[PDB]
RNA sequence: UGAGGUAGUAGGUUGUAUAGU
DNA sequence: AAACTATACAACCTACTACCTCAT
RNA sequence: UGAGGUAGUAGGUUGUAUAGU
DNA sequence: AAACTATACAACCTACTACCTCAT
């Protein structure tokens, strides 16, 4: 008779060598590892956007409560949590009038409006970065809702064309942080945050500190010389332009640092054959990028390299992978998917499965219940009934419990959101964003490898 | 010798701020006495409070909140603090903390007016900074900072009802295994006895055209009633392959590979289920990739079966429940079942726009949880089972397939505790945060709902 | 028997709306206007570079004193003068191995050797700024004595020029600067006698670091509205046998201590035979149009009167090309600043030379001005032997000679690479040489940054 | 023992002004009591305010602002200050401070009217020194018992000078104007009497070949010694121009323009000098564009001309002063003179290398200073002359040019004070400072100098 | 930081190799 | 188709704008 | 963030247009 | 120069790999 094995909740390190489980409570208790002295925030938008940013940046100075701290922990304050400085003064500001917007809105091509508005914001940001002397570490962009309701993605090509100058920025909607007076015709806020102000403050603060340059939290258990290569398989889709395979890759080596290199556009196997079997040259180029960057950042050769993807791996690609890697090291490829259905229902009570349960069907294939009820939060992250992920290793000698606990540890390193956990591992989560940003503009040849310029 | 820091406040009001201050103070080396981490239940509180106040307390910290100036207990604590600070003849004992910006300075009690309250209104970090430098100016003996003790205390007190336990808990899945499979396949080499324009889906029983052969699960005498020319067929030309060899992975011939043997098997399983439950007379829905089904209201008695709730109406809309089945034999010979709910207007016809159906499914999703889902799933499978233990299929006039109506159940080694019903409302609030973190082109279909 | 009419020393604004003539004493007394929260420093060099840099920053953390504060006032420690923190921790270190440098050294070509070191340094800090997480604001590159002597077209100009596109601020510090204790020749005396001016070293380094941080140390006293000062560079580009001509540029100071500085044209016109350094009507129109549009950007109004500073005479066709783009309400003034004219006023009796601010007026369109000499505040002379004046001319236009004298005497007090009381030339021409040398060292620059933190 | 300084200002306003004055006073060596620093939140105010007002304070300061004009604590502290001022019989106990200029002198309360106000309005440094100049709060810091006085004296007494002063002083320049300009500038149209291969450098009088004319300063009948072709040339062919019209710019003819007239005149005055100066048997050192001239050993006696030394000796090289003159015309008819200084190794021949000359010149720069420069230059000018008020120029055999040997003198309305000679050592220190700051490829010439 | 160093051109001289009427 | 004597640029004769060097 | 909605093909079935000796 | 007939990929028969949006 078959049972389900359990994987313990992994720990995340904090300040002074301390470990917790929930990053929100640990942030309220200990604080970040490496400290930054402060950040000067810049805003581009109308005067309404400036006053709304000032009223929030203020509001977030004061402590904000939720209904309870069991699921939605309180916000002690920016300086109390992170130990940095944030104010309403020394804020640079670039304004936009409504004459040009009204005059150009009456055109026939929506894409022309997207182009010229994004270039308006881009050249204002670039000119401020190249003529003004006050240092700006983060640029916060406020968008009016008229262009959202009357006029492919904005921030996608915004970050893509800002990527050649290496400037971090974040996009803030007008209804996000001014929801008090943004209601529909009926009379209720459709973006209602009447209880959720703590989550909004937590997410904004964590994103701002990540774009600041500081490291909020990392993971502890790292054996000497192990690298996880989360291989992007997001498909570029730009019509008759030959998309083929624009695979990218992440790697996590010694901290939460994500050093993502540009995979080749890959003229092999135009999408009539999308089985994604990499030819030796491009495969060894990708592996050589990963290995050389590991050599640069750690000076020692990797003992074992893990590969995360979403499709199956065949023999010629693996033999191409193996020869460049030396005789000592070991390589393993892991496939993660969501489409496989297996839903487990609970006999008594009204609660879901717990996070940490694992189901093994063989040495190669297994399951893992990432989402569900969490004892610490005393709730579940998922909605309705959680859906697991199917994990199978193609070939390579490794322990199944090790890869299960490794993906479970990797699930908690989300930096854009201050949530307990997400379903997919954060390598595959940053996969979609890195692909969308990097294949929104072909015109870049040496993109940066950091993360603050993407999320 | 006195080295303890005393904090007084409203336990169920300033708990958060008091917990933050106590944990930070115990992490920065100052030993702190408070009613959160120490004063648990089951103890006599007042004698210990007085003894610690007037024996080993060197500084007193009263929270001046809106609820911190009318409760009786904080007033009594302040009275005994006034008595002990008059005994010590020291004016640096009562250190007020004011955390509510709504509280005016003229409403505060008389013993707190004379001393200037430490600010905790606009921010807390520099408030802790001035508390620390006032403490070190007042020359309180301190211990070297050791956040490890704070970690141990935080694990000890604040993680009591929020940690998993070791108990056995039983779960049942959506997987239904076949107990009985036909032993052989029947490959029919009809060749010229079939028209070229023959669509194989029109037969009463599963079949697949396969090169020069017609694979099926029934004999050659089955197709007589629809094909007059099949009466001249000889059964010796047909070939048979034992399904034990296929399912055990030991059959690999040049004719049909094992992969295609399993593919043909699962194809006949899938459309055998399709034709079987067409024979039940349960109405159909045009699903995008699979085939979806739903049961008409007015057939089941009381809209009930074994005291279970399956069909209903919420706002002038009768919603129905249904399942979709696809065979998968990769880990085990198991028939899958996936649940979908279907919305009708008058119980006969279907909504023209699929956006309305998607919106109704997502609107009615949150009102129940996996208890109701498990109940409805077992109800649908038990109804589909013309039998009591399994499902009598309809694949052959003779050979049949029997898949049990009970799903496979598994048990886990460790689980959690069962709280009250606040958690489900908080999961509804989780659905609210899922509204509040993502939205895309909702205006037109929301305007079209009325 | 004539007179030298005096011009009062203009003041520089400080924090809390305060003004004091000396920037060092004023900084020690009140402080800068905008307080930055701190800087993270990234260093490229050997282990000795880290040891020397850390020891020097620890030394400048504590207060230090000179022989006398007559010339260089007190240094109360970095926190007590600037208000922001800069300590030994959170310092980013990028490795430099001596094996590859020694292997590259042995080649016969010094040019390929300079090419490979500038490539190495650029590669190191580019992969620092393109994949690392920690924010690095100022990059402190340190070079030892062997590289500085055995590779002697300079390091600094081409380093900054190839760094110009990516918009990174960096500062180059010699090992001789901050290791004067053991920088010893064969005799025994230190080459860099910084022992009595450690306060001066700390003041200069700290002011440069704070300017490269992003905060303005000091502003100007009184600027009349609608008045901007343009200093016309004419740095002679010298790259071998190319069709050479000129590469004129400009510096703009309008309402702040920041100079929006733009790139002039490559100069395919007016060959050195007619090398009297003029502007074509098209190029002059482009130059003044850029000035007018920059004023409209940074002040949201049109300027009333526009100054032009230069080192050579102007003409009539350039001016009637200039005036067709200015609005009719505006007034144009050209100023020529010379240094080679000999006029030495000795003193009949006393213990000092002629003091700063005594100006000699010979006509309304041109006069002398003594921007260098004695000042009653500092109680010493910035010059040596006998100072030399500067000759100021208004080639075209109508204005008051006292006004241009006052404007130049105000403009000569904005040096940012050095914490000095005053300098000889106005800072609009002092910055001219380095901006021209940086822009004319690399051919790949098309639209460069206008902020000044990437040049000094 | 009363030694504290009391600062009373609006609680939330002037916090900067107060905290500044406050700190600066504690850094200068004064014990100062202020609300912001010493009365931190967490303490009692009014009892402590009374205690150090009636026991420990010695000087009372009020910050008079519009915000602090009607703030209750300010006039409460003022009332207790008036009471203690009547107690301890000190009419200068209250030292008011003024920051806000918008208020008049009667809007402040009547307690501040009686006493003088320290000017802190336009700037705070002069206000600080006026506060320091007050009696019972003098430059002597709190009657300092033991130490910590070097930093404060290094701040105050060694940084005294901040303003300027007015006095009349006389300066003499380096310019030497021409007294009696010659009447006629002579042009000799020799045409065919000037050989094509002849050279202007050779003749003993100034001349310029102007197209077909020879523009000289003297008559046409003085060149007989170098060509015998002159006597066939008649003087009426030669034209004459009065120098008044070309000096005033009035002479406008197609032959020579006015600025061309000035250029010709300055070229021949430059030539006329060299010639005469050369006729005075003084040696000659080559320069880049002009020529350098120095006195050899054996001519000047005692190394003293008008009680001024001109030649000298150090190390193993002898140094000789010199000049190089070049005239102009635009501000006045003035001939400039520039100061030069030329070395030698034994007083006969010069250095073979110019780099040694530049190195030794900058070595000798720091040894002397401005009065020595003026002395050497003026002694050189008087030695060049033969009369007492001009210099005889050998322009022709009949016409002499007289140039004012006395340098032009100017006077200045504003001046400075004359300090002692320590600042000369400071200036040589500054020369060493410029040695410490700028240096470029100095190793080779320093190694080769020995 | 300023005084001496070299290359060689601001603006009118007269020596080369053609052509205006 | 060719007489008289200037042109057509243009190298070069005493002088003014720059870049590089040395050293306190 | 998860479940419905949608274009398009694994990989070996059988119809287009030959050419092989 | 020509008998048989599969040829040499190729159009496509039911279901696997990723997208993408509708709202909680």
């Amino acid at each position: 008779m078959k049972e389900l094995i359990y994987i313990e909740e992994p720990s995340i390190l904090f300040a002074h060598g301390q470990k917790c489980t929930d990053p929100r409570d640990g942030l309220a208790l200990f604080g970040p590892l490496n400290q930054i002295y402060g950040i000067k925030s810049g805003v581009v938008g109308t005067q309404k956007g400036l006053q709304i940013f000032k009223s929030y940046l203020d509001k977030i100075q004061k402590p904000i409560y939720n209904h309870n701290n069991i699921t939605r922990p309180m916000f002690p304050g920016f300086e109390a949590v992170f130990g940095c400085k944030w104010e309403s003064q020394n804020i640079v500001f670039k304004e936009i009038t409504d004459e040009e917007i009204r005059r150009y809105l009456f055109n026939a091509s929506t894409h022309k409006r997207t182009y010229d508005l994004v270039t308006l914001f881009n050249d204002k940001i670039i000119t401020a970065n190249k003529n003004d002397e006050e240092r700006v570490d983060v640029w916060f962009v406020i968008v009016p809702e008229e262009i959202y309701k009357y006029c492919a993605q904005f921030h996608d090509q915004l970050k893509a064309r800002l990527l050649e100058h290496t400037i971090p920025t974040q996009i803030l909607r007008e209804s996000t942080l001014a929801w008090r007076d943004f209601k529909n015709t009926f009379g209720a806020p459709i973006r209602d945050f009447s209880k959720i102000e703590g989550h909004l403050a937590w997410t904004i603060s964590t994103a701002a500190y990540y774009k600041a340059g500081g490291k909020p939290w990392k993971l502890g258990d790292i054996r000497p010389g192990v690298c996880y290569l989360g291989l992007v398989y997001k498909k570029i889709e730009k019509s008759k332009n030959p998309q083929n395979a624009c695979c990218a890759a992440q790697m996590f080596l010694d901290n939460g640092d994500g050093t993502v290199f540009k995979g080749e556009v890959g003229p092999w196997y135009n999408p009539e054959k999308g089985e994604y079997h990499l030819k030796p040259k491009e495969a060894k180029a990708l592996l050589t990028q990963a290995l050389e960057s590991y050599k640069e950042q750690n000076k020692s050769y990797p003992k074992e390299v893990f590969i995360h993807a979403r499709t199956r791996f065949n023999d010629e690609e693996w033999n191409a992978f193996n020869e460049v890697t030396p005789k000592n090291t070991n390589l393993v490829g892991v496939t993660i998917t969501k489409s496989k259905p297996l839903k487990l229902y609970k006999t008594e009570g009204a609660f879901p499965i717990m996070r940490g349960n694992a189901y093994i069907v063989d040495e190669k294939k297994a399951f893992l219940w990432t989402l569900g009820f969490v004892p610490k939060l005393q709730s579940t992250l998922s909605m309705e009934v959680p859906n697991p992920i199917f994990i199978e290793i193609n070939k390579g000698e490794a322990e199944i419990q090790q890869v299960l606990k490794d993906i479970l540890a990797l699930t908690k390193l989300n930096y854009n959101a201050c949530i307990y956990a997400d379903g997919e591992p954060v390598t595959l989560r940053f996969a979609n964003k890195i692909g969308e940003i990097l294949t929104a503009s072909t015109e870049i040849k040496t993109p940066p490898l950091a993360f603050k310029y993407y999320i | 010798m006195r080295n303890k820091i005393f904090i007084s406040h409203a336990t169920p009001e300033d708990d958060d701020f008091t917990r933050w201050l106590s944990l930070k103070l115990i992490g920065l080396g100052y030993e702190v006495w408070c009613d959160i981490l120490f004063l648990d239940k089951g103890v006599d509180f007042w004698s210990t409070i007085e003894k610690e106040i007037r024996e080993n307390t060197c500084k007193f910290l009263i929270v001046s909140s809106t609820a911190g100036n009318k409760r009786e207990g904080v007033l009594k604590e302040l009275a005994v603090a006034t008595k002990v600070k008059k005994h010590l003849q020291d004016d640096m004992f009562i250190i007020p903390l004011a955390i509510d910006e709504n509280l005016s300075y003229d409403d505060i009690n008389i013993e707190i007016v004379r001393l200037n309250a430490i600010d905790f209104k606009k921010s807390w970090a520099k408030g802790l900074q001035d508390l620390l430098d006032a403490f070190e100016k007042q020359n309180v003996p301190k211990k070297p900072p050791d956040h490890s003790k704070s970690n141990l205390l935080y694990q000890q007190i604040f993680l009591h009802d929020k940690q998993a336990i070791e108990k056995e808990e039983t779960y049942d899945s959506n997987w239904f295994p076949i107990i009985s499979f036909p032993n052989e396949l029947r490959f029919h080499r009809y060749d010229w006895r079939l028209p070229k324009q023959f669509d194989v889906r029109t037969l009463a029983f599963p079949a697949i055209r396969y090169k020069e052969y017609l694979c099926t699960f029934a004999w050659e005498y089955d197709f007589i009633h629809q094909l007059p020319k099949t009466e001249t067929y000889n059964g010796q030309e047909s070939i048979r392959i034992s399904t034990s060899d296929i399912l055990s992975g030991r059959y690999d011939t040049d004719f049909i590979r094992n992969y295609e043997c399993q593919r043909l098997i699962v194809q006949l399983i899938n459309k055998a289920f399709e034709l079987r439950m067409k024979d039940k007379n349960v109405r159909e829905y045009q699903m995008s990739k699979t085939f979806a089904y739903w049961i008409e209201k007015g057939k089941l008695e009381k809209d009930k079966f074994e005291k279970i709730k399956l069909v209903g109406k919420q706002k002038n809309k009768y919603w129905h429940f249904g399942i979709s089945a696809a065979g998968k034999l990769y880990p085990s010979p198991v028939l899958m079942v996936s649940s979908h709910i279907i919305f009708t207007m008058d119980g006969i016809n279907l909504i023209k726009s699929k956006s309305i159906q998607h919106s109704s499914r997502r609107k009615q999703g949150k009102n129940w949880w996996n208890d109701k889902w498990r109940e409805k799933l077992l109800a649908f499978i038990r109804f589909l089972s013309d039998d009591q233990n399994a499902i009598y299929l309809n694949v052959g006039s003779e050979e049949k397939i029997l898949i049990s109506n009970k799903p496979l159940k598994f048990f886990g080694k460790m689980s959690y505790v069962t709280p009250s019903e606040v958690t489900l409302e908080e999961e509804s609030v989780l659905a609210d945060i899922n509204n509040f973190e993502e939205d895309t082109e909702d205006l037109d279909e929301l305007e079209d709902i009325e």
